[PDB]
C-alpha cells in the first residue's frame, strides 16, 4: 500500500542492484520470470503486479555507457525488469564530473525524469527514493547530482536515502577520485535526507577475517551490501513487535541539517563451518556489531563520539533480552556518547528471519543486526579527502579536462571552502562546550 | 601519563575497612560510614582531580545522586579520564553500582595502590573545589 | 447503562487493546465470533457498558482503533480474534508520524482527526447514558502521543462533563526506545495535565523486573507484558460491571484520590503474582494479598515509594472475602507504615470489594496509589529536555512543521512548575 | 501456636536438616508429597509448630535452607523428599566461601543475609505467635560459620525478646577436616558467646565411637550420624510438640539449664542405643534407660564428664512410664553419683515426660548436660589458635578481606576469659 | 553455573590438554564429534552447549609453531574444538625466553586476550583459569609470563592454577633450562595462586616400577597428569559427601604468599594383572599415596617437614575409614609436620569413581586418592636449579642470544637475587624457631 522506488546510476549502482533485486525475489518467493509458485501485501511495496501473475520491480536502471546494462538484458534476470526502464546512452562520462553533469548527462536527464514521473503516478502511497551510486565515478557522481536537483523540485519533501561508495584511503581504482568526491558532496549536501556510507576496503577485511575467504571478488562483496539494504526496509514488508519506517531513521539520526552521514554495520557475518560451533544469542551479536574491527567504513569509532545509534533486529528476538544487552553496552566503554544526547538508542524488532542466497557465503541464521551509527569519527574521513584535493589542486593538475567541458575554475574553490565549513561544523558540534 | 599497578596477592599491605574508610574520609573531608557507600562515584572523581590537576570537568559530575541511573553517568565521567591518563584498568561499573561489599572493596583496594604510586605530596582543600 | 467508550491510539495502544479485549471477552463469556456462549446469567446482566448489542445476539465492542501507519491494522484485522470488531472503526492513515510531535499533531494528525470525531460522536448518540472515555497510548511515540493528545483536546470540548482516563506508558530511565524521547514526552505532559481527569503511568523496565523475579520468567515477550497491564486495566472497571458488597466506579475513584486538580498521576499494582510451579505452596488469603501490594518490588512504575509519601491509596479487591479482614489490615498497614503516609490526610485508604473472582483464581485485587515518588520521574525527564533543548538538537524538525521555540518554552516551565507543587505537599504539615 | 523457624547453613546444616525433616515427617505422618496420610488425630492436634498449612490441605515445612555453593541445594532438590520445600526458601550464591570466615561474613554475607532476612521477616510475620529459632551449622567451615554468625546477629537485633538454639558441629581433636580450623572456630565461638542463648555442641569422633562400639556398625556413615543428631533434636522438640504428664518447653529448658549468661554449652545424649541383633535380649525399662544415659561412653561430645562436674542436667523421657520410677531412679543416680555433681546447686536435675513414643520403640530418653568438661575443648582450641596466630600463618587471607589482627586478639582474649571463668566456677565451694 | 577455563601453552601443554580433553569427553559421555547419545548440570562447567546438541570445550590452544596444532586439527578430535580458538604463529620461540616474551609473543598476545575475553564474557559464573605449560620451553615460559601479567591486569582476583613441568635433575632435553626456569619463576612468582609441580623422571620411575611398562612414551605421562587434573576437578564437576573447590585448595594449601608450590601424587597406580590380586582398601591406598616412591617430583619429603596436605578420595569411601587411616598416618614415624601447624589435613570425598580410557595402561578401580602436599623438600630442587644457573652464568653463556633479543643483564641479576631471597624465605619458614 505504501510505495518506494529505487534508482540505480553508474556501474556500481547497477552491479549492486543486480544482486539486491536477486535477494528480494528470494524473500517473497518470486521466480526470475516474474511468476509465483512470521509467514503469511508484502511484495506490493516493491513489486507492481500487472494484470497477469507477473510482478515487475519498481526500479529504474540508468547508465551512459551501455556495456553493463547489456549484461542485465542478457542475464538470467532478463524477463523480470520492464524493458523500457533500462535506460542507456552512447558514451560514458569517462571519470569526468563535468561530462556527466553538464555535457552528456543533460541530453538524457529528460528521458529519466519521464519514467520516474510515470512510476510515481502509477503508485498511491509513495514514501521516497533509494539511490545506489558511487563517488569516484563520472556518471555515478556527476549524474546522480543532477538527479537530486531535479527530483527535489518535482517532489518537494520526500525521503531520499543514498547508498554511496566512499573512496578508500589506500585502495584506489581511479586517480581523479578527490576531484569528483569533493564536487559531488558540495552539491548533494542540500538534496539528501541521509546518506549511508560504505567503503570498499573495509569489506575486504570483513570477508577475509570473519568469513575466511581469500578470493573476495566483487560479487561476494555485493552480497554483504544487499543484506543491509534489505534490513533497512524489512519493517515495511513484514510485521514486527516494534516497527520502523523510512521516516524513523530520518528523525532519529540527523541532529543537525548538515550532519546526515551515518555508517552502516551488519552482524553476524560468519561462515558455514563456524556456524555450528557458535550459540549466536542476542546478548553477543549486539557486542559483535559494536567492535571496531567489524565497522564497514575504514574509520575507528574510538577516536570519536556517538551522536546517535539505531539497531534493527530480526528473527527470534525477545524484547527483554535486547534491553539487557543494550543496557550493558552503555556500561562497556568502547562507547562514548555526547553530553547533549542523554538518550542515544533506537530499537526496531522484526519477526522475519534473514534469508540466504543459494550458492552464497553466508550461512543460515535466526538473528541479525543492522546498526546505523552516526558518529563524529567520520570527520577524519573528510579531512583525509580534503587533503588530497588541496594537494592536487595546488598545481592545477587534471583541471584542463574539467574547465574545457563546461566548468569554471572559480567553481572549484566554492566546493573547497564548503567542505571546510562542513569539517568545522562537524568537530565543533561534537566537542563539548561550556554551559 | 601515569604508571599502572596490579593487585592479585600481596601481604603486609592489605588495610582494614576501618583504616581504608579513615583514609578516604580524611583525604576529602566527608562523613562516610560504610565502604559500600562509595558506589556513587562522587568521592572517586575528586581523587582524579587531586592526582592530576584538571583532566576532569568537576561540573558535569553530580554528588547528590541517589538513584540507580545517575550512578552510571557518574562513572562515565570518573574514569573517562582513565583513557586520557592512559591507565587501562576496566572496572565492572554494571556490578559496582549495586552497592555491595563484593567489589566496592576490591576497587578501592586497587585505587589505594594506584593513588600511592602517582602521589607526589601535593595538598589542596576540597571544600571550594566541591562548591 | 453507564457505557464506556474505548479509544486506542498508536502501536502500543493497538497491542495493549488487542490483549485487553481478550480478557473482557473471557470475563463475559463472549466467543471470538462475537456471540454469547457463557453459562452464568450474571455475565449478561451488565454487558452494554463495554459491548454493544447487534442483530442476532451478536456483540461488537464499543472501541475504535486508529493509528497513522497502516501496518498495525493488518496484524489485528487479519489475525485471530479480529472477526468481532466493526470494520468502520478501523481508521488508519497513509504514513507514520515518524516519532514526531508536529507530524502527529499538526500535519498528518489534522487530516485524520475529522474522520475519527465522526465515529466517536456517532458512538456517543447510540449510548443510553455515557459514563466516560478510555485512552491507551504511549508518551514516546509520534501518533500515540501526538494525535492521542489531539483527541483528548477535541473530546474535552464536546463533552466537558465527562471523565476520561489515559493508560499511558511513560518512558524508562535506563534504556531509551527513541533517541528523541524527552521532546515528545514533555510536549505531551504539558497537554495531559490540562484536560484529563486521571492518568495511570506504567513502565516497561518495571514490567521486566516484575516478570523476571516475581513471575520467574526467562524470555518475557511483549505478549506477557501486555497480559499483565490488561489485568490492571480490567480491575478498575469491574466494580461497575458486577455486583459487590461495597461498589465503586470511575467517578468514585477520581473524587477520593485527586486532592488537587493538577495531581492525578497514579502508580498501579496487582496481586497475587506467582509462578506456575510455586502456586500450590501459598495460602490464598487477604493477609498475604495486602502484603504483596505495599512492597516496592511489586510496583508497576519504576519509582520507589520509599522516596515519597502516599497522598491517597485505593485498593479494589475481587473474589469473595470476609469484610472484616479487609478493614483490619488496612488499619495495620497504616499503623505499621505510618511514616510513608501524609499527615494532613487522615484515613487515606479507599476500599472497594467485588464478588466475581477472575478466571482461574480464588481471589485477587488491584492497587492504585497516588504517591509523591512520581516527582522523581518528572525531574528526570525535565533534566534530559533541558540538556537537548539548550543545544537545539533535533529541534529543526519540530519547527519545520508548524511549531516554534516559543511553544517549547511553555512546555518546560509548566512541567517544572508541576514538580514544585508536587514536592511542596510532601514536606507540608 | 508457638511456631519455630528452622534455618540451615552450609553442607552440614543442609544434610542434618534433610534428615531432621525426614524424621519429623515420619513422626507426624506426613507423606513426602506433602499431604497428611496418618491415622491418629494427635499428630494433627499440634502441627503448626513446625509445618505450615497451604491450599489443598498441603503442608510445607517452615525451613529456610541457604548455602553459598549451589551443589547442596541441587542435591536436596533432585533427591527424594525434595518436593515439599518451598522453592522461595531455596537461597544460594555462586562461589563458595572457601573455608574463609572473612569471605563468609563480609563478602557474600551482605547480599545473602539481605535476601535471607527478607524471607525470615516474611515467614515471621506469617507466623501467629513466634516461639523461637533453630540453626544447625558447623564451627569449622567458612560459609556455615560466618554466615550463621551474621544471621544470628541480625536476628538478635531484629527480635531481642526471643529464644534460639544452635546445633554446632564442633571440630574434632584427633583429626582435623580443614587445616585452618582454629581461626573460624574461635571467631564463631566468640560471636556465639556474645549473642546466642543456648548451644548444643556435637562432635563427630564421639559419634563415630558411639556407632562403632555401641551400635556395632562396621561402616558408619554421615547418614547414620545425621540420623542420630536428628533423633536427638526431635527428642528435644517433642516435649512441646506433644502432650504429656509433665510438659517442658524451650524456655523452661533454658531457664533450668542456664545459670549464668555465658554458660550455655550443653552436651547431648540419647538412649537406648542397641544393635539390630541384640535388641530382643534387653528389657526396655527406665532403670536400664537411665543407666545407659548416664555413662560417658554414651556421650555425643568428646569430653569425659569424669574430668568435671555436672552444673545442671535435663532429662526428657518419651513413651509411657511411671513418674515414681523416674524420680526414684533420678534420686538414686544423684545419691550414688554425688561426687561429680556441683555442691552449691542442690536439686540439680530437671525431668520432663512426654506421652508419644518414637517410631518403632516402646520408650526412649534424651539427656542434656550443662557440665564443666567443655573447658578442655575451649582450652585446646585456644592453644591451637594461639600457636597459629603467634607464627602468623594463613592470616593475610583474613586480613586481605577486611579483618585485622585486633579482631583475632579480642577473640582470643574472650575465649581465654570464658575458659578461666568456667574453671573458676567448676572449682567453687 | 560455575565455569572455569583452561589455557594450554606450548607443545607440552597442548599434548597434555589433548589427553585431558579426551578424558573429559569420556567422563561426560560426549562423542568425539561433540554430540552425546550424579549425572544429568555437570558438562555445563566445562562444555558450552550450543544451539544443537553439540558441546564445545572452553579451551584456548595457543602456540607459536603450528606443527602440533595442525596435528591436533588433523587428528580425530577435529570436529570438537572451536576452529577460532586454536591460535598459531609463524615461527617458534626456539627455547629463547627473550624471543617468546619480548619480540615474537607480543604479536599474538592481543588475539589471545581477545579470545579469552570473549570466552569469559560468554559465561556467567566464571571461577578461574587452569594453565597447562612447561618450564624449559621458550614459548611456554615467555607466553605463560605474558599471559599471567595480562590476565592479572585484566581480571583482578581470580584463581589461576598452573600445572607446570619441573625440569628433572638428570633427564633433560635442553641446555638453557636453568635460564628459562629462573626467569619464568621470578616473573610469575607474584601472579600465581597455586602452581602444582610435575616432573618427568619421577613419572618415568613410577610407570617403570608400579605399573610395569618398559616402553613408557609421553602418552602414559600425559594420561597420568590428566587423571590427576580430573581428580582435582571432580569435586566441582560432581556431587559428593564432602565437597571442595578451587578456592578451598587455594586457601588450605597456601599459608604464605610466596610458598605456593605444592606437589601432587596419585593412587593407586597398578596394572591389570596385579589388580585381581589386591583388595584396594582405603588405609592401604592412603599408605601407597603417602609412600615416598610414589611422589611425582624427584624429592623425598623425608628431608623436609610437611606444611599442608590435601587428600581427595573418589569412589566407595567411608569417612570413618578415612579418619582412622589418616589418624594412623599422622601417628606414623616417617610423617613429620611443622610445629606451628597442629592441624594439617584437608579431606574431600566424591561419589564418582574414576573412569578408564580404553586401551589405557591403568585398570578399573572403585577407589582413588589424589594427594596434594605443600612441603619443604622443594627447597633442595630450588637450590639445585639456582646452582645450575649460577654455574652457567658465571662466564656469560647464551647471554649473547638473550641480550641480542631485547634483554639486559639486569634482568638476570634481579632474577638471581629474587630466587636467592625466595630460597632463604622458604628455609627460614620451614625451620623451627624458639618462642
Ligand atoms: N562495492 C562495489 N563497488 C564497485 C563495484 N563496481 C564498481 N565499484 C566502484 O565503482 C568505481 C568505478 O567508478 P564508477 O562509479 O563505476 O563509474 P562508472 O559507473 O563506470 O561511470 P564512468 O565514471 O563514467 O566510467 C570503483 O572505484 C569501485 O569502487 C562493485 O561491484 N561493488
Ligand atoms: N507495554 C508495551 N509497550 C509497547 C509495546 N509496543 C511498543 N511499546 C512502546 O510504545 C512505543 C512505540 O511508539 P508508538 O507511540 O507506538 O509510535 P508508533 O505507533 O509506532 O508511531 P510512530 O511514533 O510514528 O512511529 C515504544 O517506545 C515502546 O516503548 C508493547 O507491545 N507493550
Ligand atoms: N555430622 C556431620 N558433619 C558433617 C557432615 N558433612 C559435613 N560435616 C562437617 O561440616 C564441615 C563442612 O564445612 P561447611 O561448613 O559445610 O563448608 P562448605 O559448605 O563445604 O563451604 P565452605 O565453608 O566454603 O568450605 C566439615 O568440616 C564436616 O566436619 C555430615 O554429613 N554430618
Ligand atoms: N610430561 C610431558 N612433557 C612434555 C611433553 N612434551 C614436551 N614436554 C616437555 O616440554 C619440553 C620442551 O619444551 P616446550 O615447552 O615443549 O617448548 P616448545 O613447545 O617445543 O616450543 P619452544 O620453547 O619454542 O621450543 C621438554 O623438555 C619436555 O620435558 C609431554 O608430552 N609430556
Ligand atoms: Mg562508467
Ligand atoms: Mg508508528
Ligand atoms: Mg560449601
Ligand atoms: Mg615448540
Amino acid at each position: 500500500m505504501r510505495e518506494c522506488i529505487s534508482i540505480h546510476v553508474g556501474q556500481a549502482g547497477v552491479q549492486i542492484g543486480n544482486a539486491c533485486w536477486e535477494l528480494y525475489c528470494l524473500e517473497h518467493g518470486i521466480q526470475p520470470d516474474g511468476q509465483m509458485p512470521h509467514h503469511h501485501d508484502s511484495f506490493n511495496t516493491f513489486f507492481s503486479e500487472t494484470g497477469a501473475g507477473k510482478h515487475v520491480p519498481r526500479a529504474v536502471f540508468v547508465d551512459l555507457e551501455p556495456t553493463v546494462i547489456d549484461e542485465v538484458r542478457t542475464g538470467t534476470y532478463r524477463q523480470l525488469f520492464h524493458p523500457e526502464q533500462l535506460i542507456t546512452g552512447k558514451e560514458d562520462a569517462a571519470n569526468n564530473y563535468a561530462r556527466g553533469h553538464y555535457t552528456i548527462g543533460k541530453e538524457i536527464i529528460d528521458l529519466v525524469l519521464d519514467r520516474i514521473r510515470k512510476l510515481a503516478d502509477q503508485c498511491t502511497g509513495l514514501q521516497g527514493f533509494l539511490v545506489f551510486h558511487s563517488f569516484g565515478g563520472g556518471t555515478g557522481s556527476g549524474f546522480t547530482s543532477l538527479l537530486m536537483e531535479r527530483l527535489s523540485v518535482d517532489y518537494g519533501k520526500k525521503s531520499k536515502l543514498e547508498f554511496s561508495i566512499y573512496p578508500a584511503p589506500q585502495v584506489s581504482t581511479a586517480v581523479v577520485e578527490p576531484y569528483n568526491s569533493i564536487l559531488t558532496t558540495h552539491t548533494t549536501l542540500e538534496h539528501s535526507d541521509c546518506a549511508f556510507m560504505v567503503d570498499n576496503e573495509a569489506i575486504y577485511d570483513i570477508c577475509r577475517r570473519n568469513l575466511d575467504i581469500e578470493r573476495p571478488t566483487y560479487t561476494n562483496l555485493n552480497r554483504l551490501i544487499s543484506q543491509i539494504v534489505s534490513s533497512i526496509t524489512a519493517s515495511l514488508r513484514f510485521d514486527g513487535a516494534l516497527n520502523v519506517d523510512l521516516t524513523n531513521f530520518q528523525t532519529n539520526l540527523v541532529p543537525y541539517p548538515r550532519i546526515h552521514f551515518p555508517l552502516a554495520t551488519y552482524a553476524p557475518v560468519i561462515s558455514a563451518e563456524k556456524a555450528y560451533h557458535e550459540q549466536l544469542s542476542v546478548a553477543e551479536i549486539t557486542n559483535a556489531c559494536f567492535e571496531p574491527a567489524n565497522q564497514m567504513v575504514k574509520c575507528d569509532p574510538r577516536h570519536g563520539k556517538y551522536m546517535a545509534c539505531c539497531l534493527l533486529y530480526r528473527g527470534d528476538v525477545v524484547p527483554k533480552d535486547v534491553n539487557a544487552a543494550i543496557a550493558t553496552i552503555k556500561t562497556k566503554r568502547s562507547i562514548q556518547f555526547v553530553d547533549w544526547c542523554p538518550t542515544g538508542f533506537k530499537v526496531g524488532i522484526n519477526y522475519q528471519p534473514p534469508t540466504v542466497v543459494p550458492g552464497g557465503d553466508l550461512a543460515k541464521v535466526q538473528r541479525a543486526v543492522c546498526m546505523l551509527s552516526n558518529t563524529t569519527a567520520i570527520a577524519e574521513a573528510w579531512a583525509r579527502l580534503d587533503h588530497k584535493f588541496d594537494l592536487m589542486y595546488a598545481k592545477r593538475a587534471f583541471v584542463h579536462w574539467y574547465v574545457g567541458e563546461g566548468m569554471e575554475e572559480g567553481e572549484f574553490s566554492e566546493a573547497r571552502e564548503d567542505m571546510a565549513a562542513l569539517e568545522k561544523d562537524y568537530e565543533e558540534v561534537g566537542v563539548d562546550s561550556v554551559e | 601519563m601515569a604508571v599502572n599497578v596490579y593487585s592479585t596477592s600481596v601481604t603486609s599491605e592489605n588495610l582494614s575497612r576501618h583504616d581504608m574508610l579513615a583514609w578516604v574520609n580524611d583525604s576529602l573531608h566527608l562523613n562516610y560510614t560504610k565502604i559500600e557507600q562509595l558506589c556513587s562515584g562522587a568521592a572517586y572523581c575528586q581523587f582524579m582531580d587531586m592526582l592530576f590537576p584538571g583532566c576532569v570537568h568537576l561540573r558535569k559530575v553530580k554528588f547528590q545522586a541517589k538513584l540507580e541511573h545517575e550512578y552510571i553517568h557518574n562513572f562515565k565521567v570518573l574514569q573517562a579520564a582513565f583513557k586520557k591518563m592512559g591507565v587501562d584498568k576496566i572496572i565492572p561499573v554494571e556490578k559496582l553500582v549495586k552497592g555491595k561489599f563484593q567489589d566496592n572493596f576490591e576497587f578501592i583496594q586497587w585505587f589505594k595502590k594506584f593513588f600511592d604510586a602517582n602521589y607526589d605530596g601535593k595538598d589542596y582543600n576540597p571544600l571550594l573545589a566541591r562548591q | 447503562m453507564r457505557e464506556i467508550v474505548h479509544i486506542q491510539a498508536g502501536q502500543c495502544g493497538n497491542q495493549i487493546g488487542a490483549k485487553f479485549w481478550e480478557v473482557i471477552s473471557d470475563e463475559h463469556g463472549i466467543d471470538p465470533s462475537g456471540n454469547y456462549v457463557g453459562d452464568s446469567d450474571l455475565q449478561l446482566e451488565r454487558i452494554s457498558v463495554y459491548y454493544n448489542e447487534a442483530s442476532s445476539h451478536k456483540y461488537v465492542p464499543r472501541a475504535i482503533l486508529v493509528d497513522l501507519e497502516p501496518g498495525t491494522m493488518d496484524s489485528v484485522r487479519s489475525g485471530a480474534f479480529g472477526h468481532l470488531f466493526r470494520p468502520d472503526n478501523f481508521i488508519f492513515g497513509q504514513s507514520g508520524a515518524g516519532n514526531n510531535w508536529a507530524k502527529g499533531h499538526y500535519t498528518e494528525g489534522a487530516e485524520l482527526v475529522d474522520s475519527v470525531l465522526d465515529v466517536v460522536r456517532k458512538e456517543c448518540e447510540n449510548c443510553d447514558c455515557l459514563q466516560g472515555f478510555q485512552l491507551t497510548h504511549s508518551l514516546g511515540g509520534g501518533t500515540g502521543s501526538g494525535m492521542g493528545t489531539l483527541l483528548i483536546s477535541k473530546v474535552r470540548e464536546e463533552y466537558p462533563d465527562r471523565i476520561m482516563n489515559t493508560f499511558s506508558v511513560v518512558p524508562s530511565p535506563k534504556v531509551s526506545d527513541t533517541v528523541v524521547e524527552p521532546y515528545n514526552a514533555t510536549l505531551s505532559i504539558h497537554q495531559l495535565v490540562e484536560n484529563t481527569d486521571e492518568t495511570y503511568c506504567i513502565d516497561n523496565e518495571a514490567l521486566y523486573d516484575i516478570c523476571f523475579r516475581t513471575l520467574k520468567l526467562a524470555t518475557p515477550t511483549y505478549g506477557d507484558l501486555n497480559h499483565l497491564v490488561s489485568a490492571t486495566m480490567s480491575g478498575v472497571t469491574t466494580s461497575l460491571r458486577f455486583p459487590g458488597q461495597l461498589n465503586a466506579d470511575l467517578r468514585k475513584l477520581a473524587v477520593n484520590m485527586v486532592p488537587f486538580p493538577r495531581l492525578h498521576f497514579f502508580m498501579p499494582g496487582f496481586a497475587p503474582l506467582t509462578a506456575r510451579g510455586s502456586q500450590q505452596y501459598r495460602a490464598l488469603t487477604v493477609p498475604e494479598l495486602t502484603q504483596q501490594m505495599f512492597d516496592a518490588k511489586n510496583m508497576m512504575a519504576a519509582c520507589d515509594p520509599r522516596h515519597g509519601r502516599y497522598l491517597t491509596v485505593a485498593t479494589v479487591f475481587r473474589g469473595r472475602m470476609s469484610m472484616k479482614e479487609v478493614d483490619e489490615q488496612m488499619l495495620a498497614i497504616q499503623s505499621k507504615n505510618s511514616s510513608y503516609f501524609v499527615e494532613w490526610i487522615p484515613n487515606n485508604v479507599k476500599v472497594a470489594v467485588c464478588d466475581i473472582p477472575p478466571r482461574g483464581l480464588k481471589m485477587s485485587s488491584t492497587f492504585i496509589g497516588n504517591s509523591t515518588a512520581i516527582q522523581e520521574l518528572f525531574k528526570r525527564i525535565s533534566e534530559q529536555f533541558t540538556a537537548m533543548f539548550r543545544r537545539k538538537a533535533f529541534l529543526h524538525w519540530y519547527t519545520g512543521e508548524g511549531m516554534d521555540e516559543m511553544e517549547f518554552t511553555e512546555a518546560e516551565s509548566n512541567m517544572n512548575d508541576l514538580v514544585s507543587e508536587y514536592q511542596q505537599y510532601q514536606d507540608a504539615t
